[PDB]
């Protein structure tokens, strides 16, 4: 999103709001709305399973602002 | 350019208004600082020739020139950043909670000893330093005076003061109607008097500490010619009931720093050498003859029965003094003063048409106010 | 104008003035001199004399306050009638010197 | 699993408690005790408990028995959902009669009946206005379907929900009835603003801004259009009237809902821990914090079979007040939802004590706890000491509810971003900053040209054609026509005026692209935009609104046309103003805010867009002479006679080949005068066509939020009604025209005038200051003679100069006048006139009458009886002493009577002692001025020096005397004071400290 690749991104991304890209409908609304009422595929092995441990999954975490620079997403700045 | 300034300083709520100049606080984004930005236009919004715009910018740079020249005080305003735009001047100062000394005098009315002490002295620090760098401010004014957290005054408004060379008098007239010495009046009668000086700045001095001590300016009068002829002649009173209980010294500081001759004007050294802003704090030089020993003794013991006396001497409410005049209460006097002036503290800003010395009126409403 | 042999006199007063160094005569200070000396001052008579000599109502005297004090100008009849009851404090064996 | 066990118990707890009361058919819950009446906030704060336990069971899905509880929990809240809003589309037509002219006769009722839906008391014996209940229900259903709950349902519905916003976004200028629904403290029958219902409103607004209501599967045709002006005009009263509770109340525990998890509608965090602070002070008790100070609900006197109490409340409802738990359980949501854990344990702690368990040991909150009858000297010496006991509701549904959402919030087995899916946790977040795009446009080919070879690069008009740019009012015309329904009686929004931040957004209508200049330029509706400065000026004040809030999304555009108007004379070159402003713009600042200059079409790539998917498919003698007379003045003098005597609509029959009515000839008088910019008879063709300034309401309403009062017109005793509440527009314009009579310019320049003080307000709030009430026929009255002083001309010839000047300089003179700045006895009228006064002069009148007997003006008297009815905070008192003052109409005896007033309570101050008896004031100024006549006798003054007041016998020296110093008249006051106080005393002196 740094540089001039700035404006490609924003155009993707108001592409992708409109509805339609390349030939293609979408739609945009919160990930919590589009969750409920979908059908959801059940993963009971893990519960079968017999290790003693279960293990365990990293998912993806929120990035925290650096504390030395302090880059508030400035502008492109070609 | 303008747009380092602007991704640099955040403009914010408006904290001051001058002639043409607009202040307001700025934060400083790489440090999140609480600095003051001044903007000051150059068109004056197309209302005059470009002349008044290269004046504004000529004064403009003179200003930013010395005020770098004196960068570093402590006491002195710092300039911390100067910008300049095509239509508009960027400049970054430090910004004070405080604010000027008009609104704390005029909040207060009239100031403590150590306050003033301080005051004057700090003052003192800063002209003499100014002398010592050739430079002549001669607009020392209550309103251009500001304050910090720590009491502490810093001189500001440098757009004024130039730099100066031996041997060469300046010859402007300007200035606040009551804060000129004789030599300016001198100077533009005709052309007899040659320029300016430098006492210029010890009769500001002057005038400044008997605006804080008496709570008036020395001179004032509801006619300009009335006002600027009593200033020429130098013929300035202390007041009665005002300036009896006061210690020595402050009268002979301003007596000696309202002399009408620039050459027996007392110059800033001399003033710092006084023994008001002179301190001690411990010594063991102090040996003599026995004879010394025994004028201590007697001074203390003089000094002492003195003392015995201060709560004999004190005098009762005198209900019956009152009826007759309230003046002769000190603490009534001074509780009357500032409700008059809590009551009237709306109408205390710059200019010499109104004024503290408006509030008070000393002379008697007679017939004899007739005669002029 | 003052003299640097009066400056030692008013500092060497403020220092005797005071048991203990801390730059205030103290009410404690001066209610156990004025004991000593034969004075038993009222407590009220005492905060009205430490109220009138301060300039505020901090209830501590420096000794530029003191400085002060000392040189107010009691004129004539003060002065006279100051030393003759310095001379009969002094003056309390039945001699007449 | 455990937590299965713990969800099984809060369940069992829920069904047991509020479930149990469920109401079939109907899916209204009855209001605990035995009342069988349904309150929608009620039941509304209610089923939150039942939301979030099954927000919590809806995560352990997977099983039929979970899912199946889930589901009968989300069913459970759905149907009490729309029983709520059968309920309320059964008052469609009170809705649609509430949408004209706010009154309380005209919004639903609030107390709604149990199953079959029907109302349960009049439209006269209960309060019917409560915008709090309807705009936390509208929040809370945006909340519910963002959830992923579905709610409404229907394009009808659709349209009912957009006309109660229509309905409710006109809170923040109008009064109601309160949370508690009786007004202030005194129910009298009245009603005033609250605070917990504006700021419930705009949360409301802001939730519902786009939120599509048919879930993920909705279309363009069912989302909701709201507008930001009205948002923003609600977060500035907010802001400027969120130091106490109202303009009654000096703090109330109802502001913990505004500025806690419900509805999360403050900013500035320090005003929000102040207000926390200050009611934990305040409020704050050994069973919970009581609803707000001097409340008589629930007490063991004032004769409970009773209603509006007279005023004798002096200390019979004073340190015995109520306390009720459901402010512990806000301030333990408060401690839970931020980031606060040892208050909520501390919080959890304090309120286990005051639980009182019930059937089968069931924890159960009580309503309140009173103070017995016995034991209340006690607690009004010792506060906070006596033992209350419980009393009232026992199984209180909102309290039980709001703990139990509590306890789960506390015990993790629910999230923060649950209950809150539209992210209203992070609104106290500091907005880092906003840059804002304008637009120039040449309107023919030689303004461009004009503005070419000055160095400034525009497009004309043309040349942009698939942007179209219009004035506002086709974009109100437009806006007008949205939730528009035929069948249901429906009118859709009214004709509103819109904001700068309105016209700035980019609208999408017909697939096409429109832009609308801001509503300030259109020189039709008022002559305002003709003068230049005031042009640059007031642009100023816009841009830096539109800088400061932004509380929209995307980047804004600002349009702005250069028109015929503004030319030099010559018609040659744009003026220095103007030219100055684009100038300054152009280097990236304008006022306070950061601009760029640019190209629409370049604009258009990132900006803020809306799509409207709504919008898709002798007389003969007298005509004679008017026709053939000179000096223009008389010409339209002659036409407002002829339009008086017979010229309303009659067609004047002046040309032959058309017939051109009275209406037409006003207009083309009034585009001639225009163009010669002459102010002289503007201002009656603006009284004759009665124009008026648009957002007046809006103006009156944000002078009246600072505790203001505002009278219209000279002041005699009959008329001249003073204003204390929100009035609207066609009420206020009535009331103006009233006031303003036959002197119809009277009315324009009153208008100019308010709008002024109005604009004055908001960027410096420190010149209105000390003043308590604002007369513009006294204003008027003063800057007439200012004028005329300066002029030293007759009051005919200050009128005309002052219908002459510009308005820039009405608005410098009046700066001028309210600063106070260009002898004494001048100054002193001034004062007076405008009738400043000290801060602490309210607070020294009540000691003085606290100490004195009374005060006599020389006529009527002020009883001292009134300092235990009334408090020095109250706006009540400080109006009684405003108008005993007032009946003097001298100013400068005024300010005399200001100065003994002040010099008395300085002599109470110095004196120990109680008067006992009335003191009279006139007989002090008059000691006063005899001696100080006696002492000019002994002076040497002469005769003429001695003078005496026509109407009023005080010398002129006297007003002319400056306050203080040695011959001031401080001291003739105060030896008159004393005087008199040794004459009312018993042969001696009580003045001792
Ligand atoms: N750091 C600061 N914070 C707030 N206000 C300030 C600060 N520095 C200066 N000011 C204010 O801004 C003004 C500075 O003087 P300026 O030259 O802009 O005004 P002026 O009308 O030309 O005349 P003067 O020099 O007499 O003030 C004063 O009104 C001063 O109170």
């Amino acid at each position: 999103i740094r540089g001039s690749r700035f404006n490609p991104i924003l155009d993707m991304l108001a592409a992708l709001k409109k509805g339609i890209i390349g030939g293609v409908k979408v739609h945009v609304d919160r990930l919590q709305t589009l969750i409920s009422g979908a059908v959801v595929e059940q993963l009971d092995f893990l519960r079968i399973s017999d290790t003693e441990e279960l293990p365990e999954f990293k998912s993806f975490e929120e990035l925290e602002p650096p504390k030395h620079s302090k880059v508030k997403r400035q502008s492109s700045t070609p | 350019s303008a747009q380092d300034f602007y991704e640099n300083y955040e403009p914010k709520e408006i904290l001051g208004r001058g002639v043409s100049s607009v202040v307001r606080r700025c934060i400083h984004k790489p440090t999140s600082q609480e600095y003051a930005v001044k903007v000051i236009d150059v068109t004056g919004g197309g209302s005059f020739s470009p002349e008044e715009v290269r004046e504004l910018r000529e004064a403009t740079l003179k200003e930013v020139d010395i005020l770098r020249k004196v960068s570093g005080h402590p006491n002195i305003i710092q300039l911390k950043d100067t910008y300049e735009t095509n239509t508009f001047f960027f400049l970054v100062f430090d910004l004070m909670k405080r604010g000027e000394l008009f609104d704390y005098l005029t909040e207060k009315v009239t100031l403590s000893e150590k306050e003033t002490r301080k005051i004057m002295r700090a003052l003192l620090e800063v002209i003499c330093t100014l002398h010592k760098l050739n430079i002549v401010h001669r607009d020392l004014k209550p309103e251009n005076i500001l304050l910090d957290d720590n009491m502490n005054i810093k001189l500001t408004d440098f757009g004024f003061s130039c730099q100066l060379e031996p041997g060469e008098r300046l010859r402007e007239v300007c200035g606040t109607p009551s804060y000129l010495a004789p030599e300016i009046i001198e100077c533009s009668m005709n052309e007899d008097h040659p320029g300016y000086g430098k006492e210029v700045d010890m009769w500001s001095t002057g005038v400044i500490m008997y605006t804080l001590l008496a709570g008036s300016p020395p001179f004032w009068h509801r006619k300009q010619m009335l006002m600027l002829r009593m200033i020429m002649s130098g013929n300035y009173q202390f007041g009665s009931p005002e300036w009896d209980d006061y210690s020595d010294t402050v009268k002979d500081l301003v007596s000696r720093f309202l002399v009408v001759q620039p050459q027996n004007r007392y110059t800033a050294e001399e003033a710092l050498a006084h023994p008001f802003f002179q301190q001690y704090l411990v010594e063991e030089v102090r040996h003599f003859s026995p004879r010394g020993k025994f004028k201590v003794i007697a001074l203390t013991v003089l000094a002492s029965v003195r003392i015995y006396y201060q709560y004999r001497r004190v005098k009762p409410v005198t209900r019956e003094i009152v009826i007759r005049d309230p003046y002769a209460l000190r603490p009534l006097r001074r509780l009357i003063d500032a409700y008059a002036f809590r009551i009237y503290g709306h109408w205390v800003k710059k200019g010499q048409q109104q004024n503290r010395a408006a509030l008070f009126e000393n002379t008697p409403k007679a017939v004899l106010l007739s005669l002029a | 104008q003052l003299t640097e042999e009066q400056i030692a006199e008013f500092k060497e007063a403020f220092s005797l003035f005071d048991k203990d160094g801390d730059g205030t005569i103290t009410t404690k200070e001066l209610g156990t001199v004025m004991r000593s000396l034969g004075q038993n001052p009222t407590e009220a008579e005492l905060q009205d004399m430490i109220n009138e000599v301060d300039a505020d109502g901090n209830g501590t005297i420096d000794f530029p306050e003191f400085l002060t004090m000392m040189a107010r100008k009691m004129k004539d009849t003060d002065s006279e009638e100051e030393i003759r009851e310095a001379f009969r404090v002094f003056d309390k064996d039945g001699n007449g010197y | 699993s455990n937590s299965g066990v713990r969800l099984d118990g809060y369940a069992r707890l829920v069904q047991q408690t509020i479930l149990c009361h469920q109401n079939p058919v109907t899916g209204l819950l009855p209001a605990s005790y035995d009342q069988k009446d349904a309150w929608v906030r009620d039941n509304v704060y209610s089923i939150l408990a039942v939301w979030g336990l099954g927000l919590a069971y809806r995560k352990n899905a997977d099983r039929d028995e979970d899912k199946a509880k889930a589901y009968e929990l989300e069913q459970s809240v759905v149907k009490l959902m729309r029983g709520l809003l059968h309920c309320m589309i059964r008052q469609v037509d009170k809705v649609e009669s509430f949408k004209y002219s706010q009154s309380t006769k005209d919004s639903l009722h609030a107390k709604y009946n149990t199953k079959t839906c029907a109302t349960v008391v009049g439209d006269d014996q209960w309060g019917h206005l409560q915008l709090d209940a309807t705009s936390v229900y509208l929040l809370f259903l945006a909340q519910m379907t963002a959830s992923g709950l579905h709610i409404i349902h229907s394009l009808d519905e659709v349209n009912f929900i957009q006309n109660l916003v229509f309905y409710i976004e006109a809170a923040y200028k109008t009064a109601d009835f309160g949370i508690w629904e009786r007004g202030d403290k005194t129910n009298q029958g009245i009603s005033e603003l609250n605070a917990s219902s504006v700021g419930m409103a705009k949360a409301a607004l802001e939730a519902l801004d786009e939120l599509d209501l048919f879930g993920v599967k909705g279309g363009p045709q069912s989302v909701i259009h709201v507008l930001a002006d009205e948002v923003q005009h609600c977060q500035s009263i907010l802001n400027s009237l969120l130091p106490r509770a109202s303009t009654s109340k000096e703090v109330d525990a109802s502001l913990l809902s505004v500025v806690s998890f419900p509805a999360f509608a403050v900013e500035d965090s320090q005003l929000v821990e102040l207000t926390k602070q200050e009611i934990i002070t305040k409020l704050q008790g050994r069973y919970g914090c009581c609803r707000f100070l001097r409340d008589g609900y629930k007490t063991p006197k004032e004769d409970p079979n009773r209603l509006y109490y007279e005023p004798a409340e002096l200390k019979l409802f004073e340190n015995i007040e109520c306390e009720w738990p459901l402010f512990w359980t806000y301030f333990i949501l408060d401690g839970v939802f931020s980031g606060n854990a040892e208050q909520v344990q501390e919080y959890k702690e304090a309120l286990e004590a005051v639980l009182i368990k019930g059937k089968n040991g069931v924890p159960l909150l009580p309503e309140l706890y009173s103070v017995p009858p016995d034991r209340v000297d006690e607690e009004y010496q010792n506060p906070h000491t006596v033992d209350r006991v419980p009393m009232g509701k026992l199984p209180h549904m909102w309290g039980q509810s709001l703990y139990i959402l509590g306890s789960l919030m506390a015990e993790g087995f629910l999230a923060p971003g649950e209950i809150d899916p539209l992210n209203r946790r992070f609104s106290t977040v500091p907005k880092p900053d906003v840059v804002v795009q304008v637009s120039i446009l040449a309107e023919t080919e030689e303004i461009k040209t004009i503005l070419k070879d000055k160095g400034i690069y525009v497009e004309t008009i043309a040349e942009v054609y698939p942007i179209r740019v219009q004035p506002a009012r086709i974009l109100s015309h437009i806006y007008s026509s949205l939730g528009c329904n035929n069948r249901m009686k429906l009118s859709g929004r009214p004709y509103r005026h819109m904001g700068v931040l309105g016209t700035s957004k980019l609208y999408d209508i017909r697939k096409t692209i429109f832009t609308f200049t801001p509503q300030f330029i259109d020189q039709q509706q008022f002559y305002l935009a003709l003068d230049n400065k005031m042009i640059v000026e007031m642009l100023r004040t816009d841009l830096s609104y539109l800088c400061s809030r932004w509380r929209m999304t995307g980047q804004p555009t600002i349009t702005f046309p250069i028109s015929h108007s503004m030319l030099d004379e010559d018609g040659t070159s744009l003026n220095s103003s103007i030219l100055a402003a684009l100038r300054k713009m152009q280097d990236g600042y304008f006022g306070g805010a950061r601009v760029q200059t640019g190209k629409l079409s370049e604009f258009l790539t990132t900006s803020c867009c809306t799509h409207l998917s709504f919008m898709d498919p002798d007389f003969k003698a007298l005509v004679l002479q008017l026709k053939e007379t000179s000096s223009l003045q008389e010409q339209a003098d002659i036409l407002y006679m002829l339009y008086t005597m017979k010229g309303p609509d009659w067609n004047t029959e002046l040309y032959n080949e058309r017939s051109a009515t009275v209406r037409e000839l006003l207009t083309e008088l009034y585009g001639k005068v225009g163009e010669i910019r002459h102010w002289g008879l503007i201002r009656y063709i603006s009284g004759i066509l009665r124009k008026k300034v648009e957002a007046l309401d809006e103006a009156c309403t944000d002078l009246l939020s600072h505790q203001k009062h505002l009278t219209v017109g000279l002041p005699p005793e009959p008329r001249e009604k003073t204003i204390s509440a929100p009035l609207p527009y066609e009420a206020l314009t009535q009331l103006i025209d009233e006031a303003s009579e036959g002197d119809m310019s009277i009315s324009i320049l009153t208008q100019e005038i308010m709008v002024y003080l109005a604009m004055y307000m908001r960027t410096q709030p420190g010149l209105f200051a000390e003043m308590f009430r604002l007369r513009i026929g006294l204003i008027i009255q003063v800057m007439a003679t200012e004028l005329a002083h300066s002029l030293r001309c007759s009051a005919e010839e200050a009128t005309e100069g002052l219908m002459n000047l510009s308005p820039s300089a009405m608005k410098n003179l009046l700066h001028h006048i309210l600063s106070g700045k260009e002898q004494w006895q001048r100054r002193r009228r001034l004062d007076g006139a405008l009738n400043r006064v000290p801060v602490g002069f309210y607070q020294k009148v009540w000691k003085v009458l606290q100490k004195c007997h009374g005060l006599s003006v020389e006529g009527f008297v002020l009883p001292s009886s009134t300092t235990r009815e009334m408090t020095p905070g109250e706006i009540k008192f400080s109006v009684h002493v405003e108008s005993v003052l007032n009946r003097v109409p001298q100013p400068e005896y005024r300010q005399l009577l200001v100065e003994a007033i002040l010099v008395l309570t300085m002599l109470a101050d110095i004196e120990i002692h109680s008067i006992g008896s009335i003191i009279a004031v006139e007989k002090i100024v008059h000691i006063a001025n005899d001696l100080f006549l006696q002492e000019q006798k002994t002076l040497g003054a002469d005769d003429t020096m001695l003078a005496k007041d026509p109407a009023s016998g005080i010398c002129t020296l006297l007003y002319d005397s400056a306050p203080s110093g040695r011959f001031g008249t401080m001291t003739y006051l105060s030896k008159a004071a004393a005087t008199y106080v040794q004459e009312f005393l018993p042969h001696s002196i009580c003045a001792m400290q």
